């Protein structure tokens, strides 16, 4: 049982620091009182989705590891994909929002108040929650206890899946198209918002309005610096998304079969740290950006 | 509901208001000010004439019989090769050697704010001209707390010239202390500074006559070089910065410039790009 | 000098904790809020924004009877006449503007446009619907005929500018402060000055009459307000606590007198008992400075403007 | 100075539908709510139709209520009143009134000429019709409503208004108390919560003519029959 | 010669100002409604 | 036993 404790040996450290940077930046919102804007309004959204994904996501994954009999049991097994997906879209979308937002700033600062801003960006959280309830509820809909057949152990043990054996169409449907708008079109808006952003950043940073080129000279840095750090942010998303995207994928595939091996094990377990990850470097990164941030920060904890 | 018939009219009529009140606003916001501050540079007032005529607004007779009386006042206030050891309209050998250019150097003292309205790239700005004030600064100061940039305007042919006013102070040295002071006052914390150098064309022959070392010890150039002379005062200028994180944008201007529009924006443009990057504490 | 104040009201009873709560506020300036006036019918009130808006409302109603264009966004004074009529606007354009309310094809236009001094005008109170009395930061005041359009008389004694104006009840009398730290008894008819006051060590920014018209108190960049007698020619008393070391930006008097209410730059107003000198109460609606504050007539409210553009009433 | 000037009638056989319109000179029109009030050809005069500052409320007279309709070109400043299947209960002289609400203002201030139509709640009562007096002798008229007009703000809204032969209405007196701008100090009110009288000291001869209470407290706005000083 | 004319104001005794203020403040104190609150029904403001 | 084969996650 080693090669177990290991697995919340490391589930859990990785959650603990990831509720405490969200949870910090939740903390951070509410008390200054006047850090609440439109910029902090998306954040403090994405901060919420990250936390309802730690809270509940990882858990019940230790428990699927753990123990071999579903804890939740059939009402639960209908409850928690809800959350699950829920919790994914509204991370995975307002991370898109994030991005449009911080494009129309740095690359367009004519208009920014724009108006009833701070209401429209309340509008904006609020319809990427419901469209991301939307998507999870087909996910609450067919989730149900179902039969599996290890052709190795030879054994039909009972646990909750996403659809019925009956359909064969529905399963490869169901994972190509959750994969398709859950990684593809949120990293394709991302990749370009930001790329946009650091060249823009960079063309800045040797235009500078300055006569004496070295009275600026560290301003230039940094610029450079922030173009570098949100082509990091457009990696990280990626790479942590991929292998859980993978597996999900696969498994949907090959429904029927049951596919126990150390392979397999191993994958799985990596897939799933990498894809909680992402929420612990969506506030942590912005923390190493900002110097005033950081003071916020500490100030706090 | 316990409302009578007149009393909701006038609630109609506070609502019309408050609609009215808020287009107002949106329209408001649509415009940036500039504060300009007045510096001996900008007291002579000719800077702003001329550059005036760059934009394509010029004179009729009208105007030219207003300036009449100020030309034959200039001739008397000048007369009531030396000029650097005391204080004289820049251009006294013209006259005692109207047309546009008699207009242009009519050295005038301004009675109040004056607003100068310009719209550049769907963006209008007010640059506000706060020289002719000659009212304690502390008692009005607040009222520009909140502007996009605060725009200075220095003569670089200022480093030989001492008034007779004073009792042998250096006129670039009084146009520092001003800097400083402006840059340091907390209500303009968030307020970009633009640093105007003009008179680029009468440092270019100053130079040559005066060596700047005899007034400022810590210059170390080529001694006849205008380019070290024009980077060592920029350098003097920019080092009053108390802050080490704000820009101090600069331009050398030689009255004839067509691109003093263009810098301005592009300075308050990158005001706005920094104030963004601050606000989504991605700086 | 025989006695202090603090001596002679040593035994009396002391007010008690003032507790005032806001009962409206009234909301639509989107810049900061120089000045405010209320009116002598105790429910209407005016006031002036940078945004380049004058706006008269209804208190009860927290309604907007009118709203008036200014040409000069640069607005430090704002007053409302007695009869009702009119409203005068002046700023740092060094004109003091004068508008009719009861004009007869219902928009409100300028009547008439001041302009004599070189300075700003830092405030104006009407005397009648014909004579209005100016303060400016050219150090001089102006008493001028409306009708005419040209300034009858000229006080000239200040020294540095003139930040703030307040008129005896009686309207013969009038103590401008100024940036000198001296306030001045002036005579609307003769033209000249009665006495001269210098208790303050900085400037004085705000100025009021007591009720009776025979005392004055003023408010200063140096944290204290001071009360000058006028027959005893003294200063009576300081009101100052260790804690306040912002400027005074305005002060007002209660109705009976015995409260002294005052704008602070520590975002707060604190009300004092003009007779022990003890603080009594705090208003700590707005989070800006409080730029102006005004009390009615009969006494039934306090209104507090603010740089954070909101106006409050408390009661 | 002011001058409503309404155009559009004339003889309208039955059944048919005409469009009336008072155009508004000297004043700021677009701040003005408007109301069109209708006179029988000798009998009293009977409030129809009220357009708000804005347009954003309308009434109508429970009489025509559905067949008339009213409208407002603030920037072209008209003022509109279609009327469609025309009975012959509007044979009537249509006035254009503006009236403007604030704290302290004095609605009903300024009546139009008036266009001549013809076709081939509370009430408010005077119980008087014909008063003859001979000039320096005070008059007194009373009115009286079905319930209290005071108001819980305090206010009574009873308006006195005044028909000169061969004139338009004018207002006297405004909220029970309040003399309108222009109006000889003469002129005085006072009344209890139903009951209102309105007194002419040192009668002169303009002041003969039909003399009309009003009600503003509810929006049916009904006049009275009039009291006529020869 | 501002000075000199100064001098000549008339100065009662700082007992006497005294004494005024304080009758004053208490002949006007009942209509004072900040130092001595209204009742609500008789209040303009949040009736 | 139920890690094997569950949701997307």
């Amino acid at each position: 049982p080693g090669i177990l404790y290991v697995i919340p040996a490391v589930y859990g450290v990785i959650i603990l620091i990831g509720l405490i940077g969200n949870i910090t930046l939740i903390k951070i919102f509410c008390t200054v009182k006047s850090m609440r804007n439109v910029p902090n309004l998306f954040i403090s959204s994405l901060a919420l989705g990250d936390l309802l994904l730690l809270i509940t996501c990882a858990p019940v994954d230790a428990s699927r590891y753990l123990a071999d009999r579903w804890l939740f049991g059939r009402i639960g097994c209908k409850l928690i994909p809800f959350i699950q997906l829920t919790s994914v879209g509204v991370s995975v979308f307002t991370l898109t929002a994030l991005s449009a937002d911080r494009y129309k700033a740095i690359v367009r600062p004519m208009d920014i108040q724009a108006s009833h801003a701070l209401m429209k960006a309340c509008l904006k959280a609020a319809f990427i929650w419901i469209i991301s309830m939307l998507l999870a509820i087909p996910e609450a809909v067919f989730s149900d206890l179902h039969p599996f057949h290890e052709e190795s152990t030879n054994q039909t043990f009972i646990s909750c899946a996403p659809y019925p054996h009956s359909n064969e169409l529905h399963p490869k449907i169901h994972s190509m198209a959750s994969f398709l708008v859950f990684y593809v079109i949120p990293l394709s808006i991302i990749s370009v918002y930001y790329y946009f952003i650091a060249k823009n950043l960079i063309q800045s940073a040797y235009n500078l309005p300055v006569e004496g080129n070295i009275h600026v000279k560290k301003q230039i840095e940094s610029r450079k610096r922030l173009a570098k750090t949100v082509l990091v942010f457009v990696g990280l998303f990626a790479f942590c998304w991929l292998p859980n995207h993978v597996i999900y994928l696969y498994r949907s595939y090959h429904y029927s079969e049951v596919d126990t091996s150390m392979l397999h094990f191993v994958t799985s377990i990596c897939a799933r740290l990498l894809a909680f990850t992402n929420s612990c470097v969506n506030p942590f990164a912005l923390y190493l950006l900002s110097k005033s941030f950081r003071k916020q920060f500490n100030t706090q904890l | 509901c316990t409302l009578s018939a007149e009393d909701k009219a006038a609630v109609e009529r506070s609502k019309m208001i408050d609609r009215n009140l808020r287009e107002d606003g949106e329209k408001a916001r649509r415009e940036l000010k500039l504060l300009l501050l007045g510096t001996g540079e900008s007291g002579k007032s000719t800077f702003i004439k001329q550059m005036r005529i760059i934009h394509g607004s010029g004179y009729s007779d009208e105007d030219k019989r207003g300036f009449t009386k100020l030309v034959y006042q200039n001739i008397f206030t000048a007369m009531q090769d030396r000029r650097r050891e005391y204080q004289l309209s820049d251009s006294t050998k013209y006259y005692l050697n109207p047309t546009q250019q008699d207009v242009l150097r009519v050295q005038v003292p301004t009675t109040g704010i004056i607003e100068y309205p310009f719209d550049l790239q769907s963006v209008i700005f007010r640059m506000v001209d706060v020289g002719g004030l000659r009212s304690e600064r502390r008692k009005w100061i607040h009222c520009f707390e909140n502007v996009t940039s605060i725009m200075f305007l220095v003569a670089l042919s200022e480093y030989d010239q001492v008034l007779v006013e004073s009792d042998n102070e250096n006129r670039m040295e009084e146009s520092k202390a001003l800097f400083r002071t402006i840059i340091t006052y907390p209500w303009f914390q968030n307020s970009s500074v633009i640093l105007f150098l003009n008179k680029k064309d009468l440092l270019e022959e100053k130079i040559m006559y005066s060596h700047l070392v005899d007034y400022f010890p810590e210059y170390d150039g080529p001694q006849r070089d205008a380019q070290a002379a024009r980077e060592f005062i920029l350098k003097m200028f920019v080092d009053l910065n108390p802050d080490s994180d704000k820009i101090i944008y600069s331009h050398f201007t030689c009255a004839t410039d067509t691109e003093n529009i263009r810098f301005v924006f592009a300075a308050v443009k990158d005001t706005i790009l920094q104030l963004n990057l601050k606000e989504y504490n991605l700086v | 000098a025989d006695a202090t104040l603090s001596q002679i009201t040593n035994n009396i009873d002391p007010v008690g904790r003032i507790q005032m709560r806001t009962r409206r506020t009234l909301r639509g300036h989107l810049a900061k809020i120089y000045a405010m006036h209320w009116g002598t019918d105790s429910r209407l009130l005016v006031s002036a924004s940078q945004d380049g808006k004058l706006i008269i409302w209804d208190s009860y109603t927290t309604n907007k009877v009118h709203a008036i264009p200014l040409r000069s966004s640069w607005v430090m004074t704002c007053a409302y006449a007695p009869s009702g009529n009119y409203v005068a606007c002046g700023g740092l354009d060094n004109i003091c503007s004068i508008y009719n309310l009861k004009t007869r094809e219902g928009n409100v236009r300028v009547s008439r446009e001041l302009a004599g001094h070189t300075g700003y005008l830092s405030c104006c109170r009407f005397l009648d619907d014909n004579q209005i009395v100016t303060s400016s930061g050219d150090t001089t005041c102006a008493l001028w005929d409306i009708e005419t359009g040209q300034q009858t008389t000229t006080f000239t004694g200040h020294t540095g500018d003139v930040m703030s104006l307040s008129l005896a009840p009686d309207t013969r009398l009038f103590v401008s402060g100024a940036c000198d730290a001296s306030a001045k008894l002036w005579d609307v008819r003769e033209g000249m000055c009665r006495q001269t006051f210098t208790g303050h060590e900085s400037d004085i920014n705000a100025i009021c009459f007591f009720p009776n018209g025979n005392a004055f108190a003023t408010g200063s960049d140096d944290a204290t307000c001071r009360l000058f007698d006028l027959r005893a020619d003294q200063e009576l008393m300081t009101y100052s606590h260790d804690n306040i070391i912002c400027g005074i930006t305005s002060v007002s008097f209660s109705k009976s007198g015995r409260l002294l209410l005052a704008g602070y730059d520590d975002f707060n107003c604190n009300v004092w008992d003009a007779l022990k000198a003890d603080r009594a109460g705090v208003l700590a609606g707005h989070d800006n400075r409080v730029s102006c504050l005004g009390v009615t007539d009969d006494g039934m409210a306090v209104a507090t403007g603010s740089w954070d553009s909101f106006l409050k009433i408390w009661n | 100075d002011v001058q409503l000037v309404e155009s559009g009638g004339g003889l309208v056989q039955p059944g048919g539908s005409r469009k009336l319109s008072c155009s508004a000179s000297g004043f700021a029109f677009s701040s003005f709510g408007m109301h069109w009030v209708r006179q029988a050809p000798e009998k009293g005069l009977e409030w129809v139709a009220y357009i708000s500052s804005g347009s954003g409320t309308i009434y109508y007279a429970d009489t025509v209520k559905g067949r008339f309709t009213i409208s407002r070109d603030d920037p072209k400043n008209t003022l509109f009143l279609q009327m469609t299947s025309l009975r012959s209960e509007d044979t009537a002289m249509y006035y254009c009134v503006r009236s403007i609400y604030y704290y302290g203002s004095s609605p009903f201030d300024f009546w139009g000429q008036g266009t001549t139509l013809t076709v081939s709640d509370i009430v408010m009562t005077q119980a008087t019709s014909s008063v003859p007096v001979t000039p320096g002798e005070s008059v007194s008229i009373s009115c009286r409503s079905s319930k209290s007009l005071l108001h819980s703000n305090g206010n009574t809204y009873l308006y006195w208004f005044l028909q000169r032969p061969g004139q338009s209405p004018q207002l006297l007196i405004y909220r029970m108390s309040n003399l309108a701008s222009g109006v000889p100090d003469r002129f005085s009110g006072s009344g209890s919560g139903t009951a209102f009288t309105l007194t002419i000291s040192r009668l002169e001869a303009e002041d003969v003519g039909v003399y009309y209470c009003m009600q503003h407290l509810e929006y049916p706005l009904t006049f009275g029959a009039g009291t006529k000083l020869e | 010669e501002q000075l000199k004319m100064e001098a000549n104001i008339d100065r009662i005794k700082v007992s006497k100002a005294a004494a005024d203020l304080m009758a004053y403040c208490e002949a006007h104190a009942k209509e004072d409604p900040l130092l001595t609150p209204v009742p609500a029904s008789e209040n303009p403001f949040r009736e | 036993x139920q890690w094997a084969v569950x949701h997307f996650l």
